C-alpha cells in the first residue's frame, strides 16, 4: 500500500464536524477534492481514506439539504469521481460494495441537482462508467431524467452535451430507461435543446446524432409524444448537410412510422379525391414520410412524377394567378424531390420524368419567391451533379438567372445557402464554369463571403467555386469593382475558430494574388495584414501558413514592413491600453519574416529583442487585460523569427527562461487555466528553439542547461511546463557533438530528472518524456548509469512499469533496466527462487502461494533480461506444472478465506498471472523458442478454457493475457500456428468472443490467433467452413451497421480488415463480403465520410476486399453508388493525405477503363486529379492517382498533350506562356498513369521537351510554369529511373537541354524560391545522376550551380521534402569521382562543411525518414567515392562525431527505413577501408547488430522489412570482412546475425544471396570465419535454405561460389561432404543448370563439378597430437589468444587431441616410441591451453585433472609423466582449478609419490633437478591448504632433494622450488621432521 | 554566494523523500534561515522558487516534527523581513488614493486594483504566496 497525505484525516474531520453548518462544510469539501485531484499524486490513496473515515454520510447529508449550491455539487463530484477511480483499480469488493451503496446515492442526487457546469458533470458522468468496470454499475433509469433536466438548462456547452445525449442514449435501450424518460419531460426537452441551442459544429453534430439515438430506442418502447415527428424532422432540416445526423434521424423516424403508415398514404394518394380531400392531405403526409429514407424506394415505385405534375401542370401557369398559395405548394414538391434523390436509381426516375425541365423552366417563374427558389435550386444540385445534365441546364440559362438573384438577395439566409450550393455543384464542371465566368462571374461570390460568416456550409461552398474559378481570371477588376477581396478578407477575418473556413479563404487570397494586376489592387496592405492575422491566429496549421507565405511572397513589400516596424517600440509602450495595436504589428513582424526576402528588415532594427523587452515590462507590472494574449503572441512572433532566422539561438533561448522566471509570472498565470498559460507559451517556444540544434559551444551550453533547471526549480507543480522543460533537456543533451550529457552530469540535471521522475511517477506523459532524456543521455557517454544507479534512478525505474501497463514506456526504459539491470545475478537469483516458490506452491497445494509468487515473477519478467533469463532457468517447462496445478485445484481456490484476493476472483486472477508470464517471456525470440519447446502454446489453450461461469473482476484480464500470449506465439512460429489449428480450438476462440462481448482487446487477439492459423487456401476454406466463424462475420458486420459507438464501428473494422489482410485469401475476402461487408462498409463511408477515423478504416477494408471482390456485384453492377460515395468523401476528406490515399485505392479496385463515360458523369477524374495536386509530394498518392487515369487512355492522352504544346510554342500566341502551362499540369498527372506501350505514348518526348525549354527562355519568372515544366520533367525521370536504356526519361531531359536550362536557372539564382520548381528539378538531377550515360553532363553543368545548392540548403533549411530532394541529388551524384571533388571545394559556408550542414539539417529533421535517410546514403555515397578517387578521409567522420550524431538520429521507434539507411551507410564507410578506427571506437558494427536483435524480439515490423534488414546486415558483415573486422565481430557473435538470417529467412532468395556472398567474404577474410562456415552455416544453407538454392539463378550462384572459397583449402573439403543435404542442393544447382544453359548454365555445371572434385581431392594426412602443439605454440609466440570459446579453428583442435591422447593414456608409453614422443607434445599442446582461464570449464568437463593424474600414477618413463606434471602444473594457476585436482581424492600420496620416485632414481643429476623442480612446481600449486599434504612424506623428499644439494648435486634453482613448496605444505604435522 | 546562485542548492536539497540521514540535510533548512538576513535576500530566495518549495516541505511534513519547526522557522523569517507595519500600509494606501484625487480634481475613480493590493498587503503578498 502507499501512504494517504496526513491532511485528509483533517479535511475529513472538518467535513464530518460540520455537517449541518455550510460555510465551513464547503471549505473542508473543497479541500478534500483537492486532495483527491491529480494534481496530488496519492489521490487514489486519498480517496480511499476519506471512505474508510466514513466521510460519505457527511456528503449525502450535505447534498440532499444544500441541493441548490451549485460548488457543494462541483466538490462533492469530484471527491467521489476520485473514489471511483481507486476502487478500479483496486478491486477490493467490499470498498466496490460501498462505493455502490453509499457513493451512488449523491452522484445521482449531483445529477438530478440538473448541473450544467462541465467538471461536475464530466465526474459524475466518469463515475458511473468507472462503477460499470468495476462490476456494480449505477442503474441508467436512476440517473436518466435528471440527466434530460440538464437540458432545460440553457448555456449548456455542446462538448458536455454530447456526452449526455450519448449517457441518454444508453439509458433508453431499456424500456425502464424510456419510460423514465417520458415520464419526465419527454423527447421535446432534449429535441427541443437541439433545435434551439444546437451548433453545427464536430461536437453539435455528435451531440445531435445522440440525441436521435435516444428518440429511436424511445420510439421501440412507444414512449414518444407526438411533438418528436414534428420536430425531428425540423432538428432533420435545420442538420441536413450533415449525413452522420440525417441518417440518424431517418433511423428514428422509421422506428416511429411503420410500413403499413407509407402503404396507407400512397393508395389514398392513388384513390385521387384530388382537391383538399384526403389526396392534399395525404399528400402532406408525404412529405414526411419523405424524411425517412428506408421508404424511399417505395415511394419512387409509386410516384415522384406527381410532384413534377404539382410543381409544372398544377403551379407554373396559376404562378402569376395565385403567388403565396402556389409558392408553398412548389417549394414542398422540390424538396420533396431533393430529398428523394437518395439513390443513383432515384435521380435516374427524376431525369424520366423530365426533371430538369420542369425544374430549370419553374426557376424562370420563382423569381420572386425565394423559398420556391432556393426549394428549386435545392432540387437541382443531385442533377447538376451529373456532368451530361449540366449542359441541358445552361440551355436553360437558369445560372446566368440564379446569380444575380443570389447578389441582390444574398442577405436573406434560405436563398444565399441554395442558390450557393448550387452554384457551388455547378462550378465543378469546366462547360459550365466559362458560363458563369461570362455572366458576372464569381465577382458576385466573392462579394457574398462578406455575408453569413458563421455558415462554415454556405462559406466553404462559396470558397471552393471561387478556387474553382479565379484559376481562369485574366484581371482582377470586377472582383475589385464589386469589392469581393474586401468580402473574404471579411470571411477570413470572421473565422478565427474554423480552421477549415480559414484556409480556405487565404488559398483563395492566394489565388487572387496569382493574377497579373493583382498588385494593383491586392497592396492596400488591407489584404497583407488579413493574411498576417489569420497566419499568428492558426499556427498549428501547415497547409494555411504554406500558402500565406506564398501570398505574402507575391504582394508584400517592404513599404509594408516599415508600416508596421516604425511604430513597434511606440505599440509596446502604449500596451497596456490598446493591446490590439501591438497585436497586429506582432503578426505582421511574425508572418513577413517567414519572406526570405523581408525578414532583413527586422534583423537590422534587431526586433526580437526589442519584443524581448516589451514582453518582460508586459508581466513586471501592474496586471491588465490583454496582458496574457500579447505576451503569448510575442513568445510565437520571437520564435518564429528565430526559426525562419539564421543566427546561433543561445542569447534568445536563456532570454526566454529568463522571461519565464520572472517573478510576476506565478500571478499572472493564476487567472488563466494550468495548460494555456504565459509559463507554458514559453516553455513551448525554448523547446522549439532547442529542436533546431543551433545551441553550439560548450558555455553557451552550460548557459542552457542551466536556465532549463532554474525554470523546472521555479515551478513544480505546472506539469505541462516540467513536459516541455523535459522535452528540451533532450534537444540539449545531444548537441555540439552530443557533449551536452557531461554539461548535465556536472550541473546535476541528470539526478533533477531521476528525482522528477521519482516525485510525480503518475504523470506518464512526464515518465516517457523523462527516461527519455536519460536513456539519450545513457547512449552517448558511458559511467552515465553509474550516477543513475547512484541516484537511485532503479527506485524509479520499477514504479514507472510497475504504475504503466502501457509499451512506449517500456521501450524507453529498456536501454536503462540494461544499464542499472540490477546486478543481473540479483534477477537470476530472484527468478530462480520465485520459480522454486511457485513449483512448492503446487507441490504443497497453497493456491495464494502461488498467487502471490506468480504476481512477484511477473514483475521481473517485464525485462527484456528477464524474460531471457526465465526461458533459460527452465519457466517453460515450470509454466506446464503451474497450470496443471491451477486447472485441478480449482474449487481449493474458492475455498480460500484468509488473503487479499478470495472467490472466483482469486482463481481467474492466478490463471491471469500466469498467462501474464508467458506473455511477457515470449516478448523474446529466446523466449518463444522456449515456451514452443516446453508445449507451452497447449499450455496456454488450456488456461483459457479453464475461465468459465460468473464473469469475474480478472475474468477479461485473464482471457487477455491468454490470447495475447496465444498470439504472439502463433504468429512468430508457422509450424506451431499450423498444428494449433483444430476445429474445436476454433469454437473454443469464437465462443471467448461471446463470453467477453464487449471487450475489443479480446475481440483483437482472437482475431489475429484465428487469421495466424489460417495459413493457407485449405485452411482457409476450412475455417470458413466453421459455423462459429461464419457467425462471428455475421456478428461483426452487424456491429459495423448498427452500433452506435464509433469505437465499436472501428474495431470490429479493424477486426475484419486483420481477417483478410494476415489471410490474404480470396476465399476469406469472399465470406466477408457475402455477410455484407462491402454495403456496410461503404454505408460507413457515405454516413461519416466527414469522419477521418471511420473513412479512412472503412475504405482500408474496402480496398483489400476489392483486390479479390467486384465490389458493383454488391450493387447490381452499377458502379454508381460506390463511385459517388468515394468521390464525395474524397471531396470531404482531401486535405487528409492518408485518407486521400485509402480512398484512391478503393475507386482503383471498383473501377475498369469501361467505366470513363461513368466517371466524366459522377466528376471523379476532377477530384482525383485535384487530390494529385494538394499531394505532389505524397508517393502513393501520385501513384494511385496514376493507374485511376490509366484507366481514361494515358497513352492517348500524353500523345495528344504533348503535340498541343509543340504546337502552341510554334504559333507565338501571346497567351502561350499560361496556355503551356496548363497543358503541363495536365500532361503531369498522365505521366503518372503506367502505360502500355510506352515507345508509341512517350514517342514526341524530345520534341516536346525541346519545345518547353524554348518556352521558359522566352519567358523567364514565371512562376507557375517554371513548377510545371519541373513537375512533367520529374514524372519523365521517375518512370524509367533505373532502366539506363530508357530513351524517354533522363535522357530526353538531358539531350534536350532541359538539363542544362534547369542548371542555368539555379546558377541564376532567379528561382532560388520557387519550392515548386526546386523540388522536381533535384528530383531530376537525381535522375540524369543515376543514368550513367547522363552523368558527364551533370559533371559539366554542376560548378555552375553547386554554390547555390549551398545556399538553397541554408534558404529552405526549414522545408523538409526541398531538403531530402537536394539531399538525394548529392547522394546520388557522389557516385562520381570527380562530382565528389566539385561536392567538397564548391560548398562551404556558415553552417560549414557539405558532411557538417548535413548533420545540421537532419538533426533539424530528426523526426523526416526522408531528410534522415537521404542525409545518411549521402554521406555513405561520399565518404566511400572519395576514399576510391585519392581524396583524404572526411575528418568529422573518422574522429567519431558523426557516428555519434548519426546514433542519435536513431530512436527506440525507428522505421525500417532509417535503420536501413544507417546500415548502407555504415556498409560504404566499411567498403571505403578509411574510416576503421572510428567505427571501432563507436562499436558500430555491434550497436547494428543490437538493433537488429531488439527487432527480432519485439517484431515491430513486417516480415518483408525485417528479411530486407537481414539481407543488408549481411552486406555489411561483407564489408566487415573485406575490411578486416573480423573478430571485432566474434566479440558480439556478429557471425550469429548470418545464422539467424538463414533460420528465419531460409525460404527468401534475397537475404539468402546476400548470406552466401558474406559468407565467402568472411571466410577469406578469417580462418576461424570459415571454420563457423563449415561446421555452422553451411548445414544450415543445405537444409534450410535448399529450397532457394536449387530454384534461385543468384542463390544457387552464390552457393557454388562460397563453396569454391571454402574446399580451396586443406581440410574443408571432406568435412564439406558429410554434410547432409549437400549433395540434393548441388544436384538441385545441377539441374537449374540444365534448365538455363547458355552461358550461365554452362559455368554453373562446371561450378558444381569443380566443388565435387575438390571434395573427392581433399586427402589430409593423419594429424599428429604434435601438430595441434606446433599450432598453438605459434599462435602464442605471435600473441593471439588460445582461448577455445574465442577460436573456432581450437574446437577442432582441442577435441582431436582429448580423444587422440585418450586412446594413447591406455597404454604404459616411452619417450623413444613414435607415439610417446607424440604424447609429449600432445602434453605440452595441454599445457599451453591450460595457460588461459577461459578454457578451464571445458578442460575440467573432460576430467582434466583425473586425467592427467592418472597418467602421474600410472606411467613409467619419468619423461612422459614430466608432460603430464608441467600441464597440470599450469592448469592449477588458476584458484578453482587447483581446488578441484586438490579435492580428488589420492592427489597429495600420489604427487608426493612422484617427488619419491625421482628422489630414489639413478637418472643423471641434470635430469633429476628437472624433474624435481616440475613435481615441486605441482606440489607448490596443489597444496591450496596448508594441512592437504599432512599425511604424506613431502617434508622428507623435499628435505631429502635439500641434503643432495648440499652434496653439490644441483643448482641453485632446485632449492628455490624446494622452498617454495616447504612454505606452502608446512604444518603440525611436519615440524618433527623440520 | 549569491554571485554563485548558491540558493539553487539550498532549494533543491530540502525537497527530498524524508531518511535519519536525510531528515538531517532537511535540517539543513538552517543554512538558508541563517543566509536570509534581509528582505533583499528573502527576495532572492523567492525568485529560486523558495516559497513554492518551503510550502511543499510545510505540508509533507505534519508527520515530521523537526522539520516542520525548521521550515516554518524559515518562512516565518521570510515573511518578518517582507512584511511591513500595518501603519506604513496603511499610509501607502491613503497616499495612493490621494493621488487619485489630485488627478481628478484637476480633470473619482479607483486606485490600480495591483498597486493597492500590494501597498496593503504584508510579505506573503509580495512574495507571491496565493489563498490556497
Amino acid at each position: 500500500k502507499r501512504n494517504p497525505d496526513a491532511g485528509v484525516a483533517t479535511a475529513v474531520q472538518s467535513v464530518i464536524q460540520h455537517q449541518t453548518f455550510k460555510r465551513m462544510l464547503l471549505f473542508g469539501l473543497r479541500s478534500l477534492a483537492d486532495f483527491c485531484s491529480p494534481s496530488n499524486q496519492l489521490y487514489q490513496e486519498n480517496a480511499l481514506d476519506a471512505l474508510d473515515r466514513g466521510v460519505l454520510s457527511a456528503i449525502q447529508t450535505a447534498v440532499t439539504t444544500f441541493s441548490d449550491d451549485d460548488d457543494l455539487m462541483l466538490c462533492a463530484s469530484r471527491v467521489l469521481w476520485a473514489m471511483s477511480v481507486a476502487i478500479k483499480e483496486e478491486m477490493d469488493p467490499a470498498h466496490i460494495a460501498r462505493v455502490h451503496s453509499e457513493g451512488s446515492p449523491v452522484i445521482v442526487a449531483v445529477v438530478n441537482s440538473s448541473p450544467t457546469d462541465p467538471q461536475t458533470i464530466e465526474d459524475s458522468m466518469n463515475f458511473v462508467d468507472n462503477l460499470k468496470r468495476a462490476g456494480a454499475p449505477v442503474d441508467g433509469a436512476s440517473l436518466a431524467g435528471g440527466m434530460l433536466s440538464i437540458f432545460t438548462k440553457t448555456a449548456l456547452d455542446m462538448k458536455t452535451a454530447k456526452r449526455v445525449t450519448a449517457a441518454l442514449a444508453i439509458a433508453a435501450e431499456t424500456a425502464e430507461g424510456s419510460t423514465a424518460l417520458y415520464n419526465a419531460g419527454g423527447t421535446s426537452v432534449l429535441l427541443t435543446y437541439c433545435l434551439d441551442q444546437g451548433d453545427l459544429s464536430d461536437a453539435g453534430v455528435e451531440m445531435v446524432e445522440g440525441a436521435f439515438d435516444t428518440v429511436r430506442y424511445m420510439a421501440g418502447y412507444q414512449c414518444t409524444d407526438a411533438t418528436t415527428l414534428p420536430q425531428c424532422i425540423a432538428l432533420m432540416d435545420k442538420y441536413r448537410g450533415r449525413k452522420s445526423a440525417s441518417a440518424k434521424g431517418s433511423s428514428a423516424l422509421a422506428a416511429m412510422i411503420g410500413p403499413e403508415q407509407l402503404q396507407k398514404c400512397l393508395n389514398t394518394l392513388k384513390t385521387a379525391e384530388a382537391g383538399s380531400a384526403e389526396y392534399d392531405e395525404a399528400l402532406v403526409t408525404l412529405g414526411s414520410m419523405s424524411y425517412i429514407s428506408s421508404f424511399t424506394d417505395e415511394i419512387v415505385r409509386a410516384g415522384g412524377v406527381p410532384l413534377l405534375i404539382e410543381l409544372i401542370n398544377s403551379g407554373l401557369p396559376q404562378m402569376e394567378g395565385n403567388p403565396e398559395k402556389i409558392a408553398s405548394m412548389i417549394s414542398g414538391a422540390a424538396k420533396m424531390l431533393a430529398r428523394i434523390a437518395s439513390n443513383p436509381v432515384n435521380v435516374d426516375a427524376i431525369v424520366q420524368a423530365g426533371g430538369v425541365a420542369t425544374l430549370c423552366t419553374a426557376v424562370s417563374y420563382c423569381t420572386e419567391s425565394m423559398e420556391a427558389l432556393g426549394a428549386l435550386c435545392m432540387a437541382l444540385v443531385p442533377l447538376a451533379s451529373r456532368e451530361s445534365l449540366a449542359h441541358e441546364i445552361v440551355q436553360y440559362q437558369t445560372f446566368a438567372t440564379v446569380l444575380p438573384i443570389l447578389y441582390q438577395n444574398v442577405e436573406s439566409p434560405e436563398i444565399a445557402a441554395l442558390a450557393m450550393e448550387l452554384v457551388a455543384t455547378g462550378s465543378q464542371h469546366e462547360e459550365i464554369q466559362e458560363h458563369m465566368l461570362q455572366n458576372q462571374a464569381a465577382e458576385i461570390c466573392s462579394l457574398c463571403c462578406q455575408y453569413h460568416t458563421a455558415d462554415a456550409s454556405y462559406q466553404q461552398h462559396a470558397i471552393s467555386a471561387l478556387n474553382r474559378l479565379v484559376p481562369r481570371l485574366t484581371t482582377l477588376h470586377g472582383v475589385s469593382e464589386y469589392g469581393g477581396i474586401q468580402g473574404v478578407i471579411a470571411s477570413l477575418n470572421a473565422n478565427v475558430n474554423n480552421e477549415q473556413v480559414a484556409l480556405l479563404a487565404v488559398q483563395l487570397l492566394d489565388n487572387f494574388s496569382e493574377v497579373s494586376d493583382a498588385k494593383t489592387y491586392m497592396s492596400d496592405g488591407t489584404c497583407v495584414d488579413a493574411v498576417l492575422a489569420a497566419m499568428l491566429e492558426h499556427e498549428g496549421n501547415d497547409l494555411l501558413i504554406s500558402a500565406g507565405v506564398h501570398c505574402l511572397a507575391r504582394i508584400a513589400t517592404e513599404d509594408d514592413c516599415a508600416r508596421h516596424l516604425n511604430v513597434l517600440d511606440t505599440a509596446i509602450q502604449t500596451a497596456r491600453g490598446n493591446p490590439d495595436g501591438v497585436y497586429r504589428v506582432l503578426a505582421a513582424i511574425s508572418g513577413l519574416s517567414r519572406v526570405p526576402s523581408l525578414r532583413q528588415i527586422f534583423e537590422e532594427k534587431n526586433a526580437s529583442d526589442t519584443i524581448l523587452a516589451g514582453i518582460s515590462s508586459w508581466i513586471e507590472c501592474s496586471r491588465f487585460e490583454g496582458q496574457n494574449r500579447i505576451i503569448k503572441a510575442a513568445l510565437k512572433t520571437v520564435k518564429n523569427m528565430k526559426i525562419s532566422g539564421d543566427g546561433d539561438l543561445t542569447s534568445c533561448f536563456a532570454a526566454m527562461c529568463d522571461v519565464a522566471c520572472l517573478p510576476q509570472v506565478k500571478r499572472v498565470v493564476e487567472l488563466e487555466e494550468p495548460d494555456n498559460n504565459i509559463l507554458v507559451a514559453d516553455t513551448a517556444a525554448f523547446r522549439d528553439l532547442a529542436a533546431t540544434m543551433r545551441i553550439t559551444g560548450a558555455e553557451n551550453l552550460e548557459r542552457c542547461i542551466e536556465s532549463v533547471l532554474r525554470v523546472m526549480r521555479k515551478y513544480p507543480d505546472s506539469r505541462r511546463a516540467q513536459l516541455n522543460c523535459l522535452e528540451t533537456l533532450n534537444y540539449l543533451a545531444q548537441c555540439d557533438g552530443g557533449e551536452g550529457v557531461a554539461i548535465l552530469s556536472r550541473t546535476g540535471g541528470l539526478n533533477a530528472v531521476v528525482q522528477y521522475l521519482t516525485r510525480a511517477p503518475m504523470y506518464l506523459d512526464a515518465q516517457i518524456a523523462g527516461f527519455t532524456v536519460l536513456a539519450t543521455s545513457a547512449k552517448i557517454d558511458s559511467n552515465v548509469g553509474e550516477t543513475l544507479r547512484k541516484c537511485n534512478c532503479l527506485q524509479a525505474l520499477k514504479v514507472a512499469m510497475r504504475t504503466h501497463a502501457k509499451s512506449k514506456e517500456l521501450k524507453r526504459t529498456i536501454a536503462p533496466l540494461v544499464a542499472l539491470l540490477m546486478p543481473t545475478d540479483a534477477l537470476e537469483t530472484e527468478i530462480q527462487e520465485l520459480l522454486n516458490e511457485c513449483a512448492s506452491a503446487c507441490e504443497k497445494n497453497n493456491f495464494p502461494h502461488l498467487h502471490e509468487n506468480l504476481a512477484a515473477l511477473n514483475e521481473l519478467l517485464i525485462s527484456s533480461e528477464g524474460a531471457k533469463i526465465a526461458a533459460r532457468l527452465g519457466i517453460g517447462a515450470h509454466m506446464c506444472k503451474y497450470q496443471e496445478y491451477i486447472s485441478a485445484h480449482e474449487q481449493d481456490a474458492l475455498a480460500v478465506t484468509d488473503y487479499d484476493i478470495l472467490g472466483k476472483d482469486l482463481f481467474d486472477a492466478t490463471v491471469s498471472e500466469c498467462a501474464h508470464a508467458m506473455e511477457q517471456v515470449a516478448s523474446t525470440r529466446s523466449g518463444r523458442n522456449a515456451l514452443i519447446k516446453a508445449g507451452n502454446v497447449a499450455t496456454l489453450i488450456s488456461l483459457y478454457e479453464s475461465l468459465k461461469a460468473p464473469q469475474s473482476q480478472y475474468s477479461e484480464e485473464a482471457a487477455i493475457h491468454c490470447l495475447e500470449a496465444l498470439r504472439i506465439l502463433l504468429k512468430s512460429d508457422k509450424r506451431s500456428a499450423e498444428l494449433a489449428f483444430e476445429r474445436n480450438f476454433v469454437s473454443t476462440l469464437c465462443v471467448g468472443i461471446d463470453s467477453f462481448p464487449h471487450s475489443a482487446p479480446v475481440l483483437g487477439a482472437t482475431c489475429a490467433c484465428l487469421a495466424a492459423m489460417a495459413t493457407t487456401p485449405e485452411r482457409v476454406q476450412m475455417l470458413t467452413a466453421q459455423p462459429a466463424f461464419e457467425s462471428l462475420l455475421q456478428k461483426l458486420v452487424f456491429v459495423i451497421q448498427n452500433d452506435p459507438s464509433k469505437d465499436n464501428k472501428l474495431v470490429a473494422m479493424r477486426a475484419l480488415q486483420e481477417l483478410v489482410e494476415i489471410t490474404n485469401d480470396a476465399t476469406m475476402a469472399n465470406k466477408i463480403a457475402e455477410a455484407g461487408a462491402v454495403t456496410a462498409l461503404f454505408r460507413i463511408i457515405d454516413e461519416y465520410g466527414d469522419d477521418e477515423q471511420l473513412t479512412v478504416q472503412a475504405a482500408e477494408v474496402l480496398a483489400l476486399l476489392g483486390a479479390f471482390e467486384d465490389l458493383r456485384r454488391f450493387y447490381d453492377n452499377d458502379v454508381r453508388f460506390p463511385a459517388q460515395v468515394l468521390t464525395a468523401a474524397l471531396t470531404k476528406q482531401k486535405n487528409n493525405e492518408t485518407a486521400v490515399v485509402h480512398l484512391l485505392d478503393v475507386l482503383n479496385k471498383l473501377a475498369t477503363s469501361e467505366d470513363r463515360a461513368v466517371l466524366r458523369e459522377l466528376g471523379v477524374m476532377e477530384q482525383v486529379a485535384d487530390a494529385m495536386r494538394v499531394h505532389s509530394e505524397s508517393e502513393a498518392v501520385t501513384r494511385l492517382g496514376g493507374e485511376l487515369f490509366a484507366k481514361m487512355g494515358a497513352d492517348e492522352q500524353i500523345k495528344s498533350l504533348m503535340l498541343q504544346i509543340i504546337e502552341t510554342v510554334e504559333s507565338g500566341a501571346e497567351d502561350t506562356a499560361q496556355t503551356v502551362d496548363i497543358l503541363c499540369g495536365r500532361l503531369a498527372v498522365f505521366l503518372a498513369a503506367p502505360l502500355e506501350d510506352p515507345r508509341d505514348a512517350l514517342q514526341h518526348t524530345e520534341k516536346c521537351l525541346g519545345s518547353l525549354v524554348a518556352t521558359l527562355q522566352t519567358y523567364p519568372g514565371s512562376e507557375r510554369l517554371e513548377g510545371n515544366v519541373a513537375l512533367v520533367c520529374r514524372r519523365l525521370c521517375d518512370r524509367c529511373f533505373d532502366d539506363a536504356d530508357d530513351p524517354y526519361g533522363a535522357w530526353a531531359v538531358a539531350a534536350s537541354g532541359m538539363l542544362a536550362q534547369f542548371a542555368g536557372m539555379v546558377a541564376g539564382e532567379t528561382v532560388l524560391a520557387n519550392k515548386k520548381f526546386l523540388g522536381p528539378a533535384y528530383r531530376t538531377f537525381t535522375a540524369c545522376c543515376a543514368n550513367a550515360y547522363c552523368m558527364p553532363t551533370m559533371v559539366e553543368v554542376a560548378p555552375s550551380f553547386l554554390p547555390q545548392t549551398y545556399t538553397l540548403l541554408e534558404m529552405h533549411k526549414n522545408d523538409a521534402e526541398t531538403v531530402a530532394r537536394v539531399l538525394e541529388f548529392l547522394r546520388y551524384f557522389a557516385e562520381d569521382p570527380t562530382a565528389c571533388g566539385l561536392i567538397v571545394q564548391n560548398m562551404s559556408g556558415s553552417s560549414g562543411d557539405v558532411v557538417a550542414l548535413t548533420v545540421l539539417l537532419m538533426q533539424q529533421h530528426q523526426n523526416n525518414d526522408a531528410v534522415v535517410c537521404a542525409g545518411m546514403e549521402f554521406l555513405g555515397a561520399l565518404a566511400y567515392t572519395l576514399s576510391q578517387a585519392g581524396y583524404e578521409p572526411l575528418p568529422t567522420l573518422a574522429d567519431g562525431s558523426v557516428l555519434r550524431d548519426c546514433d542519435a538520429l536513431m530512436g527506440s521507434n525507428s522505421s525500417s527505413a532509417r535503420q536501413l539507411a544507417h546500415m548502407h551507410m555504415i556498409e560504404k564507410m566499411l567498403l571505403s577501408k578509411a574510416y576503421n578506427d572510428a567505427l571501432i571506437q563507436e562499436q558500430a558494427l555491434k550497436k547494428l547488430t543490437m538493433s537488429l536483435k531488439a527487432e527480432d524480439d519485439k517484431k515491430r515490423f513486417s516480415d518483408e522489412e525485417r528479411a530486407g534488414l537481414y539481407a543488408a546486415m549481411a552486406c555489411v558483415l561483407l564489408a566487415a570482412g573485406g575490411a578486416g573486422l573480423t573478430g571485432e565481430m566474434e566479440k558480439f557473435n556478429g557471425f550469429e546475425v548470418v545464422l539467424q538470417a538463414i533460420e528465419e529467412f531460409g525460404e527468401n532468395p534475397t537475404v539468402i544471396k546476400e548470406v552466401n556472398r558474406a559468407l565467402q567474404g568472411l571466410s577469406m577474410a578469417d580462418v576461424n570465419m570459415t571454420a563457423r562456415t563449415v561446421k555452422e552455416a553451411v548445414p544450415k544453407l543445405c537444409t534450410e535454405a535448399t529450397t532457394a538454392i536449387q530454384t534461385d539463378a543468384e542463390c544457387a550462384d552464390t552457393f557454388c561460389d562460397l563453396m569454391l572459397q571454402l574446399v580451396s583449402q586443406e581440410g574443408n573439403g571432406r568435412q564439406l561432404l558429410q554434410v547432409y543435404g549437400l549433395e540434393e542442393t548441388l544436384q538441385g544447382v545441377e539441374n537449374l543448370a540444365a534448365y538455363y544453359g547458355e552461358d550461365f548454365g554452362t559455368q554453373l555445371s562446371e561450378k558444381v563439378a569443380m566443388i565435387r572434385q575438390a571434395m573427392e581431392d581433399d586427402q589430409p594426412r593423419e594429424k599428429t597430437c604434435k601438430d595441434v602443439y606446433d599450432l598453438l605454440n605459434s599462435r602464442v609466440q605471435q600473441g593471439l589468444s588460445v582461448a577455445i570459446s574465442e577460436v573456432a579453428i581450437l574446437q577442432e583442435e582441442v577435441e582431436f587431441l582429448v580423444s587422440q591422447m585418450g586412446m594413447y593414456n591406455q597404454e604404459q608409453l616411452d619417450h623413444q616410441t613414435a607415439m610417446g614422443a607424440d604424447h609429449q607434445y600432445g602434453n605440452m599442446a595441454f599445457e599451453l591451453l591450460a595457460a588461459t582461464s577461459a578454457n578451464v570449464k571445458l578442460l575440467q568437463a573432460n576430467e582434466f585433472s583425473k586425467m592427467e593424474l592418472a597418467l602421474i600414477k600410472g606411467q613409467a618413463d619419468p619423461e612422459i609423466v614430466l608432460y603430464a606434471v608441467k600441464a597440470l602444473t599450469a592448469f592449477c594457476k588458476f584458484p578453482p582449478a587447483a581446488q578441484d585436482t586438490a579435492r580428488i581424492q589420492g592427489c597429495p600420496a600420489l604427487v608426493t609419490e612422484a617427488c619419491s620416485k625421482i628422489n630414489k632414481s639413478g637418472l643423471p643429476n641434470e635430469r633429476k633437478e628437472e624433474h624435481l623442480c616440475a613435481r615441486y612446481f605441482l606440489v607448490e600449486r596443489t597444496a591450496i591448504n596448508r594441512n592437504l599434504y599432512n599425511k604424506t612424506p613431502i617434508m622428507t623428499e623435499l628435505i631429502n632433494s635439500w641434503n643432495d644439494y648440499d652434496k653439490g648435486a644441483y643448482t641453485t634453482t632446485l632449492l628455490r622450488f624446494v622452498f617454495r613448496a616447504m612454505r606452502r605444505v608446512v604444518s603440525d604435522a611436519h615440524v618433527e621432521e623440520l | 554566494m549569491m554571485d554563485a546562485d548558491v540558493f539553487s542548492i539550498l532549494v533543491g536539497c530540502v525537497e527530498v523523500d524524508a531518511n535519519e540521514v536525510t531528515d538531517l540535510v532537511v535540517g539543513g533548512l538552517r543554512c538558508t534561515r541563517r543566509i536570509v538576513r534581509s528582505e533583499e535576500l528573502a527576495f532572492e530566495y523567492c525568485n529560486a522558487g523558495g516559497i513554492a518549495t518551503i510550502a511543499n516541505v510545510i505540508c509533507k511534513s505534519i508527520n515530521q516534527p523537526m522539520v516542520m519547526l525548521e521550515a516554518c522557522r524559515v518562512l516565518l523569517g521570510l515573511l518578518f523581513y517582507t512584511t511591513r507595519s500595518q501603519a506604513d500600509r496603511q499610509a501607502a494606501v491613503e497616499a495612493l488614493h490621494a493621488q487619485c484625487q489630485q488627478r481628478a480634481e484637476q480633470m473619482v475613480p479607483e486606485p490600480d486594483p495591483d498597486e493597492l493590493a500590494n501597498a496593503a498587503y504584508g510579505g506573503w503578498y509580495q512574495m507571491g504566496m496565493d489563498e490556497v
